[PDB]
DNA sequence: ATCGGATGTATATATCTGACACGTGCCTGGAGACTAGGGAGTAATCCCCTTGGCGGTTAAAACGCGGGGGACAGCGCGTACGTGCGTTTAAGCGGTGCTAGAGCTGTCTACGACCAATTGAGCGGCCTCGGCACCGGGATTCTCGA
DNA sequence: TCGAGAATCCCGGTGCCGAGGCCGCTCAATTGGTCGTAGACAGCTCTAGCACCGCTTAAACGCACGTACGCGCTGTCCCCCGCGTTTTAACCGCCAAGGGGATTACTCCCTAGTCTCCAGGCACGTGTCAGATATATACATCCGAT
């Protein structure tokens, strides 16, 4: 009955509680709280989906289906924050 | 003098969805103020796109795209819908 | 020797000692022209740009001991005695040597390649008094087997693997290498990707390679590295060159001698655009630099396979499916391959969610319907099977399938660790092994899997490449097959798998007009 | 040829005259296409009727014929799609929602 | 007794170290996988850049890291030095995203 | 008397549901001209320029006010303080 | 407008006006302190909303400030308010 | 007789000509002035040798001389003009600027 | 295949100050960068306001009030400075 | 738990003022020709992205344990806020006069657009050689347990 | 409160790759010459902003009294950090094919812009009433102390 797919634990996951620890150290916290990791999940997940909806509204504008690096930046720039180093 | 006001129709908007409702005057400047505000962004944006595919002229597609862009969810597809039936609408006149 | 002279001698004795070898150039290409004249137009194209070679060709031109040395009787130094074809390709070996040009070792797998190297080897060091330093780069899968080799046969040799975690390796690297206590190299190539520093810094009387169709793309990272390195000769070993395309025995033969073929627009012009017969006869330029011997031949006992194509027609979900891929998640032409394959590969396609292993499972692919009806038959017939696939997720289908109907199998895919890959190839090559099915990938395992004891393959899947599916079947036609190798290849009709079949019998046609027809 | 404007033409309220007016001089492209204004005239209405029935509904829950710009406000911020477009707006004699922490009550 | 170090003298050091370098911090396969994942929502079939898909990294983990900053007041604020989903929560509020 | 607390809630309920302006008009107005006079001297304003800058300036406070009470909540307080505000408008990025 | 001069105007927000605005808040209880806080922050916004707009008033060569300078403003600061003409 | 660019009439380094042809193809007005590019490049010239000094500057304080983004940032979020200016903006591959409150240091 | 880029520009102006420092590719993208977003602000803003006075051209005058209005402080003096040095130097050639 | 106050909250009546309906005219949107250029469709070349597999190295990640120090609760206390009451005061309102300056009209330059011809500035392509990354190794500093 | 000892910084050596520098060419800046229309300037006019002044009355202010809340201190768990040991997944290198998308020309057509007249639609100026304040007035409905 292995033909199913029964893998491939949630891609959110991905974000190893290390990698947020790495992150919260840049940021300059000390002691994190176990509840953390979650929370920083849901809100990385929030940010992603608004960002990418805007990227794909404007690459299905332009009747392409590859998402490319201008996009992103126009949809970053429409959110209110302007990256500079891609175009 | 004569300042254009977008007043009338909203009046005439208001009468058709509360047929027996008024409005005060600083309430229809706010809501004179709205719609000029909502034309700015949408134009705005539209210019931006059409500038950034390189094309010389604003069309429908534009305005939906920009429509799509700045409002959330359900009033985007709302919105989206009444456009496209009064193009059509138009269209087949 | 003594560290102290192999210290003096294999270090770069100077800072750039690669330039422009006059007494070599002039050498090669007396005796290319000596061979025959077709080499006139690679000179011209590369004397485009430098004179020095042009003005080599003409004073060559202008101007218009080779000791027999056949080395018969198989040398005493090496223990043992050896068959004489092998004697042969060793006399080829000191004929190129002497004549300061390389070559490409094509033997086909399990004639005994190593041992003919190790011999050429030891004739180096023992007739022409030369002693290392050698590089030999094996994939990682057989490096114990070639310090078997070197120590069985010519035993009186230095010989270290490179192999080792980061710190092992730093400290063999000085205690060996940079103290310079060694004969021959063993290393794989990743280690040659990874330790390249080291390692450029030596004079090279040769750079050996196994398996050298590795080294094809004359862009790949291994090419680029081998490149940097500085070495006297070269010499390459694989029994597949001229996988699927020209270009590739191009880029060999540019790894080989870097002057001769230096531009592969004439290899390419050269014949791929009578018309396709005269040009034919002009692969009398790969004559000197070639050699291959065939196992039927040479050896004897190893009937010879039947291979037969079995055409089978889409099922009704099948049909559905290659339908609404057809015409319209989905993003590639694989797409109708998994189609052909089984349905079950795309979710949702499989009835229902309470998932069950019953009859429909065979029902539903037509492939799985011929296979399964053939696998009843031959189980009547007590033959063993071995199933081959592009795909890894068929084969946990059909791994559920043989389990549904009480079959005993093993599977190596690439997802099984090396330690229990041998374990399940000792438990289905048991002289009384229950195993009846063995799934595994096209293109897993290497070389070193020797499944003799099954006497029927199946290709559940045929690949673009048709030289993996030959090597599949090399999996049991490998030599000590006595029984008859049958092989079955599903062909799904009116579908993708017929271009794609047809794709790789144009491959097979190259290969077989090209290197296959006069290499005697 | 008894004159049709586009506005009546597409079942609009919303001028479609002025809007192509709008657009053809206030520098946002070199031309304009013909379905443009219709197109923004529709969405502007939609808009406006969106804002006005939420604001009647509310001016009759005051219980009063006329709407103020504390109905505009209410309207706007109960409905969280409008909040959300006007999240960076000041409607003028507006005010705010009624709303105190829970903390703040008396236990 | 071997030799250990006490409690908050690594996470000084690591603090230290990250706020000196410049790489990312997210591994970039996870992240792919991430927003492949989440853009399959808008339109399925999408292709994407690898510059399209290093510009998100590069926003997201800029945006983290400030909101961590903004967590770690509101936490010294509350007198306490452990960061709190209360905290993540206060700054996102704040900032106007909640 | 009421116990403390009762009547700032009644005064909460109060200003929550009016919508007039809570600074006086002629001091704010004396304000802005005091602040103008140091961009540009003898200006002239319109009284309906003062009114919109009221209505914005107000706005911005009570908008203000409500971050800083929920800072003040944050740190299990009820009083709101000048650490409070400092923090509010630190995390909105008008520091 | 004619030899004027003013002075310690910012006392005229006086401390129950800060206390109705803190009210229409949501706020209960105010610091002592809160109340030269808040003139400091109203200072600041009113100066760069005021500067601005006289920015503007003087780009088009005149001398008295207009709502739809004020306006023009607060949109450019981000702050858009309606009601006053846009 | 001899063209002489208007960087040069002006005593600039960068380009009047491009500015103003970005200036008529912009859709920003129906007409640009003859001083208008003039202005917008001295403009813009300032402003880069304003950051680049700066970045220079941070680059010889890290004992290298190549301007990186990590030299751009700490140029930029080292000065407050700049800082309020590109407050808005995150630099790709610039880090932070080294900040620890002083309530978590040891004692 | 042409994309033009202010890279140049930059460098001469980096000679100036820092006439023995260099510059990575990345900083000079993120400087092109720079530039453009810099230029849009204030061609934008100068549009808006000879939108908002009626004027069909925009002027030096309009350059400049932009530059006042976007620019903080001290940036914006030492700004007003240069391009009125250079729009009189310019004007008298 | 009950009673005594204080505070909204409906309920009815009188005013007024601002919203709505009506009439003019003028300027702007619509109808109708006529035209040219923007954008759509076609075709060729080359480079990048997808899918489903393989092999390998090697740090990170995951997991378990111990123990320390930080969170959280509880208690006390002592100011500093809230509530309320007289007492000024200055904001709001109404009315008046004065004049600056905002807005409109008419003329007429001067300056931007546009076009044709010419040519230098800048972009792409190609090559190399220093700046910086990496690697021992050695001295220095800082933490910790005494 | 002085040694262990672990982490960090500072040196040299490699080595490699990307930043600068050079060359050709092409295409956008520059120059010279019409031309027409925006805006600059002068003059007028009338409006609204400013400066007063007087009067009333809420709102601000100063002070008292006294709770309750903010803050400091003390225990107590318990949860998070530091560290060691596995193990596993990221990360390179590969294979195959094919399409997506960017250029770079070309062709062409139909949809915009540009005019010219010319009616209606809309802005402005009026003249009414009804909906929204203002006052009283009684009711009910929390709050706080016995
Ligand atoms: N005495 C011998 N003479 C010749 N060949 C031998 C002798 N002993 C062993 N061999 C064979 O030599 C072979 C080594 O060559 P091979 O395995 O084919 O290497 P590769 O696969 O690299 O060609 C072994 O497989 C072994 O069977
Ligand atoms: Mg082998």
């Amino acid at each position: 009955a292995k033909r199913h797919r029964k893998v491939l634990r949630d891609n959110i996951q991905g974000i190893t509680k290390p990698a947020i620890r790495r992150l919260a150290r840049r940021g300059g916290v000390k002691r994190i709280s176990g509840l953390i990791y979650e929370e920083t999940r849901g809100v990385l997940k929030v940010f992603l989906e608004n960002v990418i909806r805007d990227a794909v509204t404007y690459t299905e504008h332009a009747k392409r289906k590859t998402v490319t690096a201008m996009d992103v930046v126009y949809a970053l720039k429409r959110q209110g924050r302007t990256l500079y180093g891609f175009g | 003098t004569r300042k254009e006001s977008y007043a009338i129709y909203v009046y005439k908007v208001l009468k058709q969805v509360h047929p027996d409702t008024g409005i005060s005057s600083k309430a229809m400047s706010i809501m004179n103020s709205f719609v000029n505000d909502v034309f700015e962004r949408i134009a705005g944006e539209a210019s931006r796109l059409a500038h950034y595919n390189k094309r010389s002229t604003i069309t429908s597609r534009e305005i939906q795209t920009a429509v799509r862009l700045l409002l959330p969810g359900e009033l985007a597809k709302h919105a989206v819908s009444e456009g496209t039936k009064a193009v059509t609408k138009y269209t087949s006149a | 020797h003594d560290p102290e002279s192999n210290k003096k001698r294999y270090l770069l004795k100077d800072a750039n000692g690669k330039k422009f070898d006059l007494e070599g150039t002039t050498k090669r290409f007396e005796h290319l022209l000596s061979l025959s004249g077709l080499f006139k137009h690679f000179i011209e194209s590369k004397a485009a740009k430098d004179p020095k070679f042009r003005q080599v060709l003409d004073v060559l031109e202008e101007n218009k001991e080779s000791i027999e040395f056949q080395f018969r009787e198989s040398p005493a130094y090496v223990n043992g005695q050896l068959r004489p074809y092998q004697i042969q390709g060793v006399n080829w070996l000191v004929s190129l040597h002497k004549n300061k040009i390389a070559g490409i070792l094509a033997d086909e797998m399990g004639l005994g390649k190593t041992l003919q190297t190790i011999s050429f080897l030891g004739y180096l060091r023992y007739i022409e008094k030369i002693p290392g330093p050698f590089l030999v780069i094996a994939p990682k899968s057989t490096l114990n087997n070639w310090l078997r080799e070197i120590n069985r046969w010519t035993p009186d040799v230095n010989a270290f693997i490179l192999q080792g975690d980061k710190e092992e390796r730093a400290e063999l690297i000085q205690k060996k290498l940079l103290g310079c206590d060694f004969d021959v190299v063993i290393a794989s190539y990743e280690i040659i990707i990874r330790e390249k520093s080291p390692l450029k810094k030596i004079n090279w009387e040769y750079i050996i390679i196994d398996e050298a169709h590795r080294i094809k793309n004359e862009e790949s990272m291994l090419s680029q590295v081998l490149r940097e390195f500085t070495s006297r000769n070269r010499l390459l070993i694989t029994g597949t060159p001229l996988q699927n395309n020209l270009h590739e025995l191009w880029a060999l033969l540019n790894f080989l001698l870097p002057d001769i073929f230096s531009d592969a627009q004439d290899f390419d012009d050269w014949f791929s655009s009578d018309q396709d017969k005269i040009v034919k006869q002009l692969h009398t330029v790969l004559q000197p630099f070639l050699l291959r011997r065939i196992k039927s031949d040479v050896e004897t006992s190893l009937l010879p396979k039947k291979e037969l194509n079995l055409y089978v027609g889409m099922s009704s979900m099948q049909k559905k499916w290659y339908k609404k891929i057809l015409e319209k998640l989905l993003n590639i032409m694989m797409q109708l391959r998994k189609c052909c394959n089984h349905p079950y590969l795309f979710d949702g396609a499989e009835p229902g969610p309470p998932y069950t292993t019953d009859e429909h499972l065979v029902y539903n692919a037509a492939k799985l319907q011929v296979l399964d009806k053939l696998l009843k038959k031959l189980k009547e017939e007590g033959s063993r099977v071995l199933i081959f696939s592009q795909m890894s997720r068929l084969l946990d289908i059909l791994e559920d399938y043989c389990y549904f109907r009480n079959y005993e199998y093993c599977r190596i895919d690439g997802s099984t660790a090396h330690e229990d890959r041998i374990q399940a190839i000792d438990d289905y090559n048991a002289p009384d092994s229950k195993k009846f099915v063995f799934l595994l990938t096209t293109r897993a395992g290497g070389l070193g899997i020797n499944l003799t004891s099954a006497d029927v393959v199946v290709l559940y899947d045929s690949d673009w490449n048709p030289q993996a599916d030959l090597q599949a079947m090399d999996r049991a036609h490998r030599i000590g097959q006595k029984k008859q190798v049958k092989v079955f290849r599903l062909v799904t009709d009116n579908s993708v798998e017929e271009k794609i079949l047809e794709r790789a019998t144009q491959k097979l046609r190259l290969d077989q007009l090209v290197i296959q027809q006069n290499r005697t | 040829a008894k004159a049709k404007t586009r506005s009546s033409r597409a079942g609009l309220q919303f001028p479609v005259g002025r809007v192509h007016r709008l657009l053809r001089k206030g520098n946002y492209a070199e031309r304009v296409g013909a379905g443009a204004p219709v197109y923004l005239a529709a969405v502007l209405e939609y808009l406006t009727a969106e804002i006005l029935e939420l604001a009647g509904n509310a001016a009759r829950d005051n219980k009063k014929t006329r709407i103020i710009p504390r109905h505009l406000q209410l309207a706007v911020r109960n409905d969280e799609e409008l909040n959300k477009l006007l999240g960076r707006v000041t409607i003028a004699q507006g005010g705010v929602l009624p709303n105190i922490q829970s903390v703040l009550l008396p236990k | 007794k071997p030799h250990r170090y006490r409690p908050g003298t690594v996470a000084l050091r690591e603090i230290r170290r990250y706020q000196k370098s410049t790489e990312l911090l997210i591994r970039k396969l996870p992240f792919q996988r991430l927003v492949r994942e989440i853009a399959q929502d808008f339109k399925t079939d999408l292709r994407f850049q690898s510059s399209a898909v290093m510009a998100l990294q590069e926003a997201s983990e800029a945006y983290l890291v400030a909101l961590f900053e903004d967590t770690n007041l509101c936490a010294i604020h509350a007198k306490r030095v452990t960061i709190m989903p209360k905290d993540i929560q206060l700054a996102r509020r704040i900032r106007g995203e909640r």
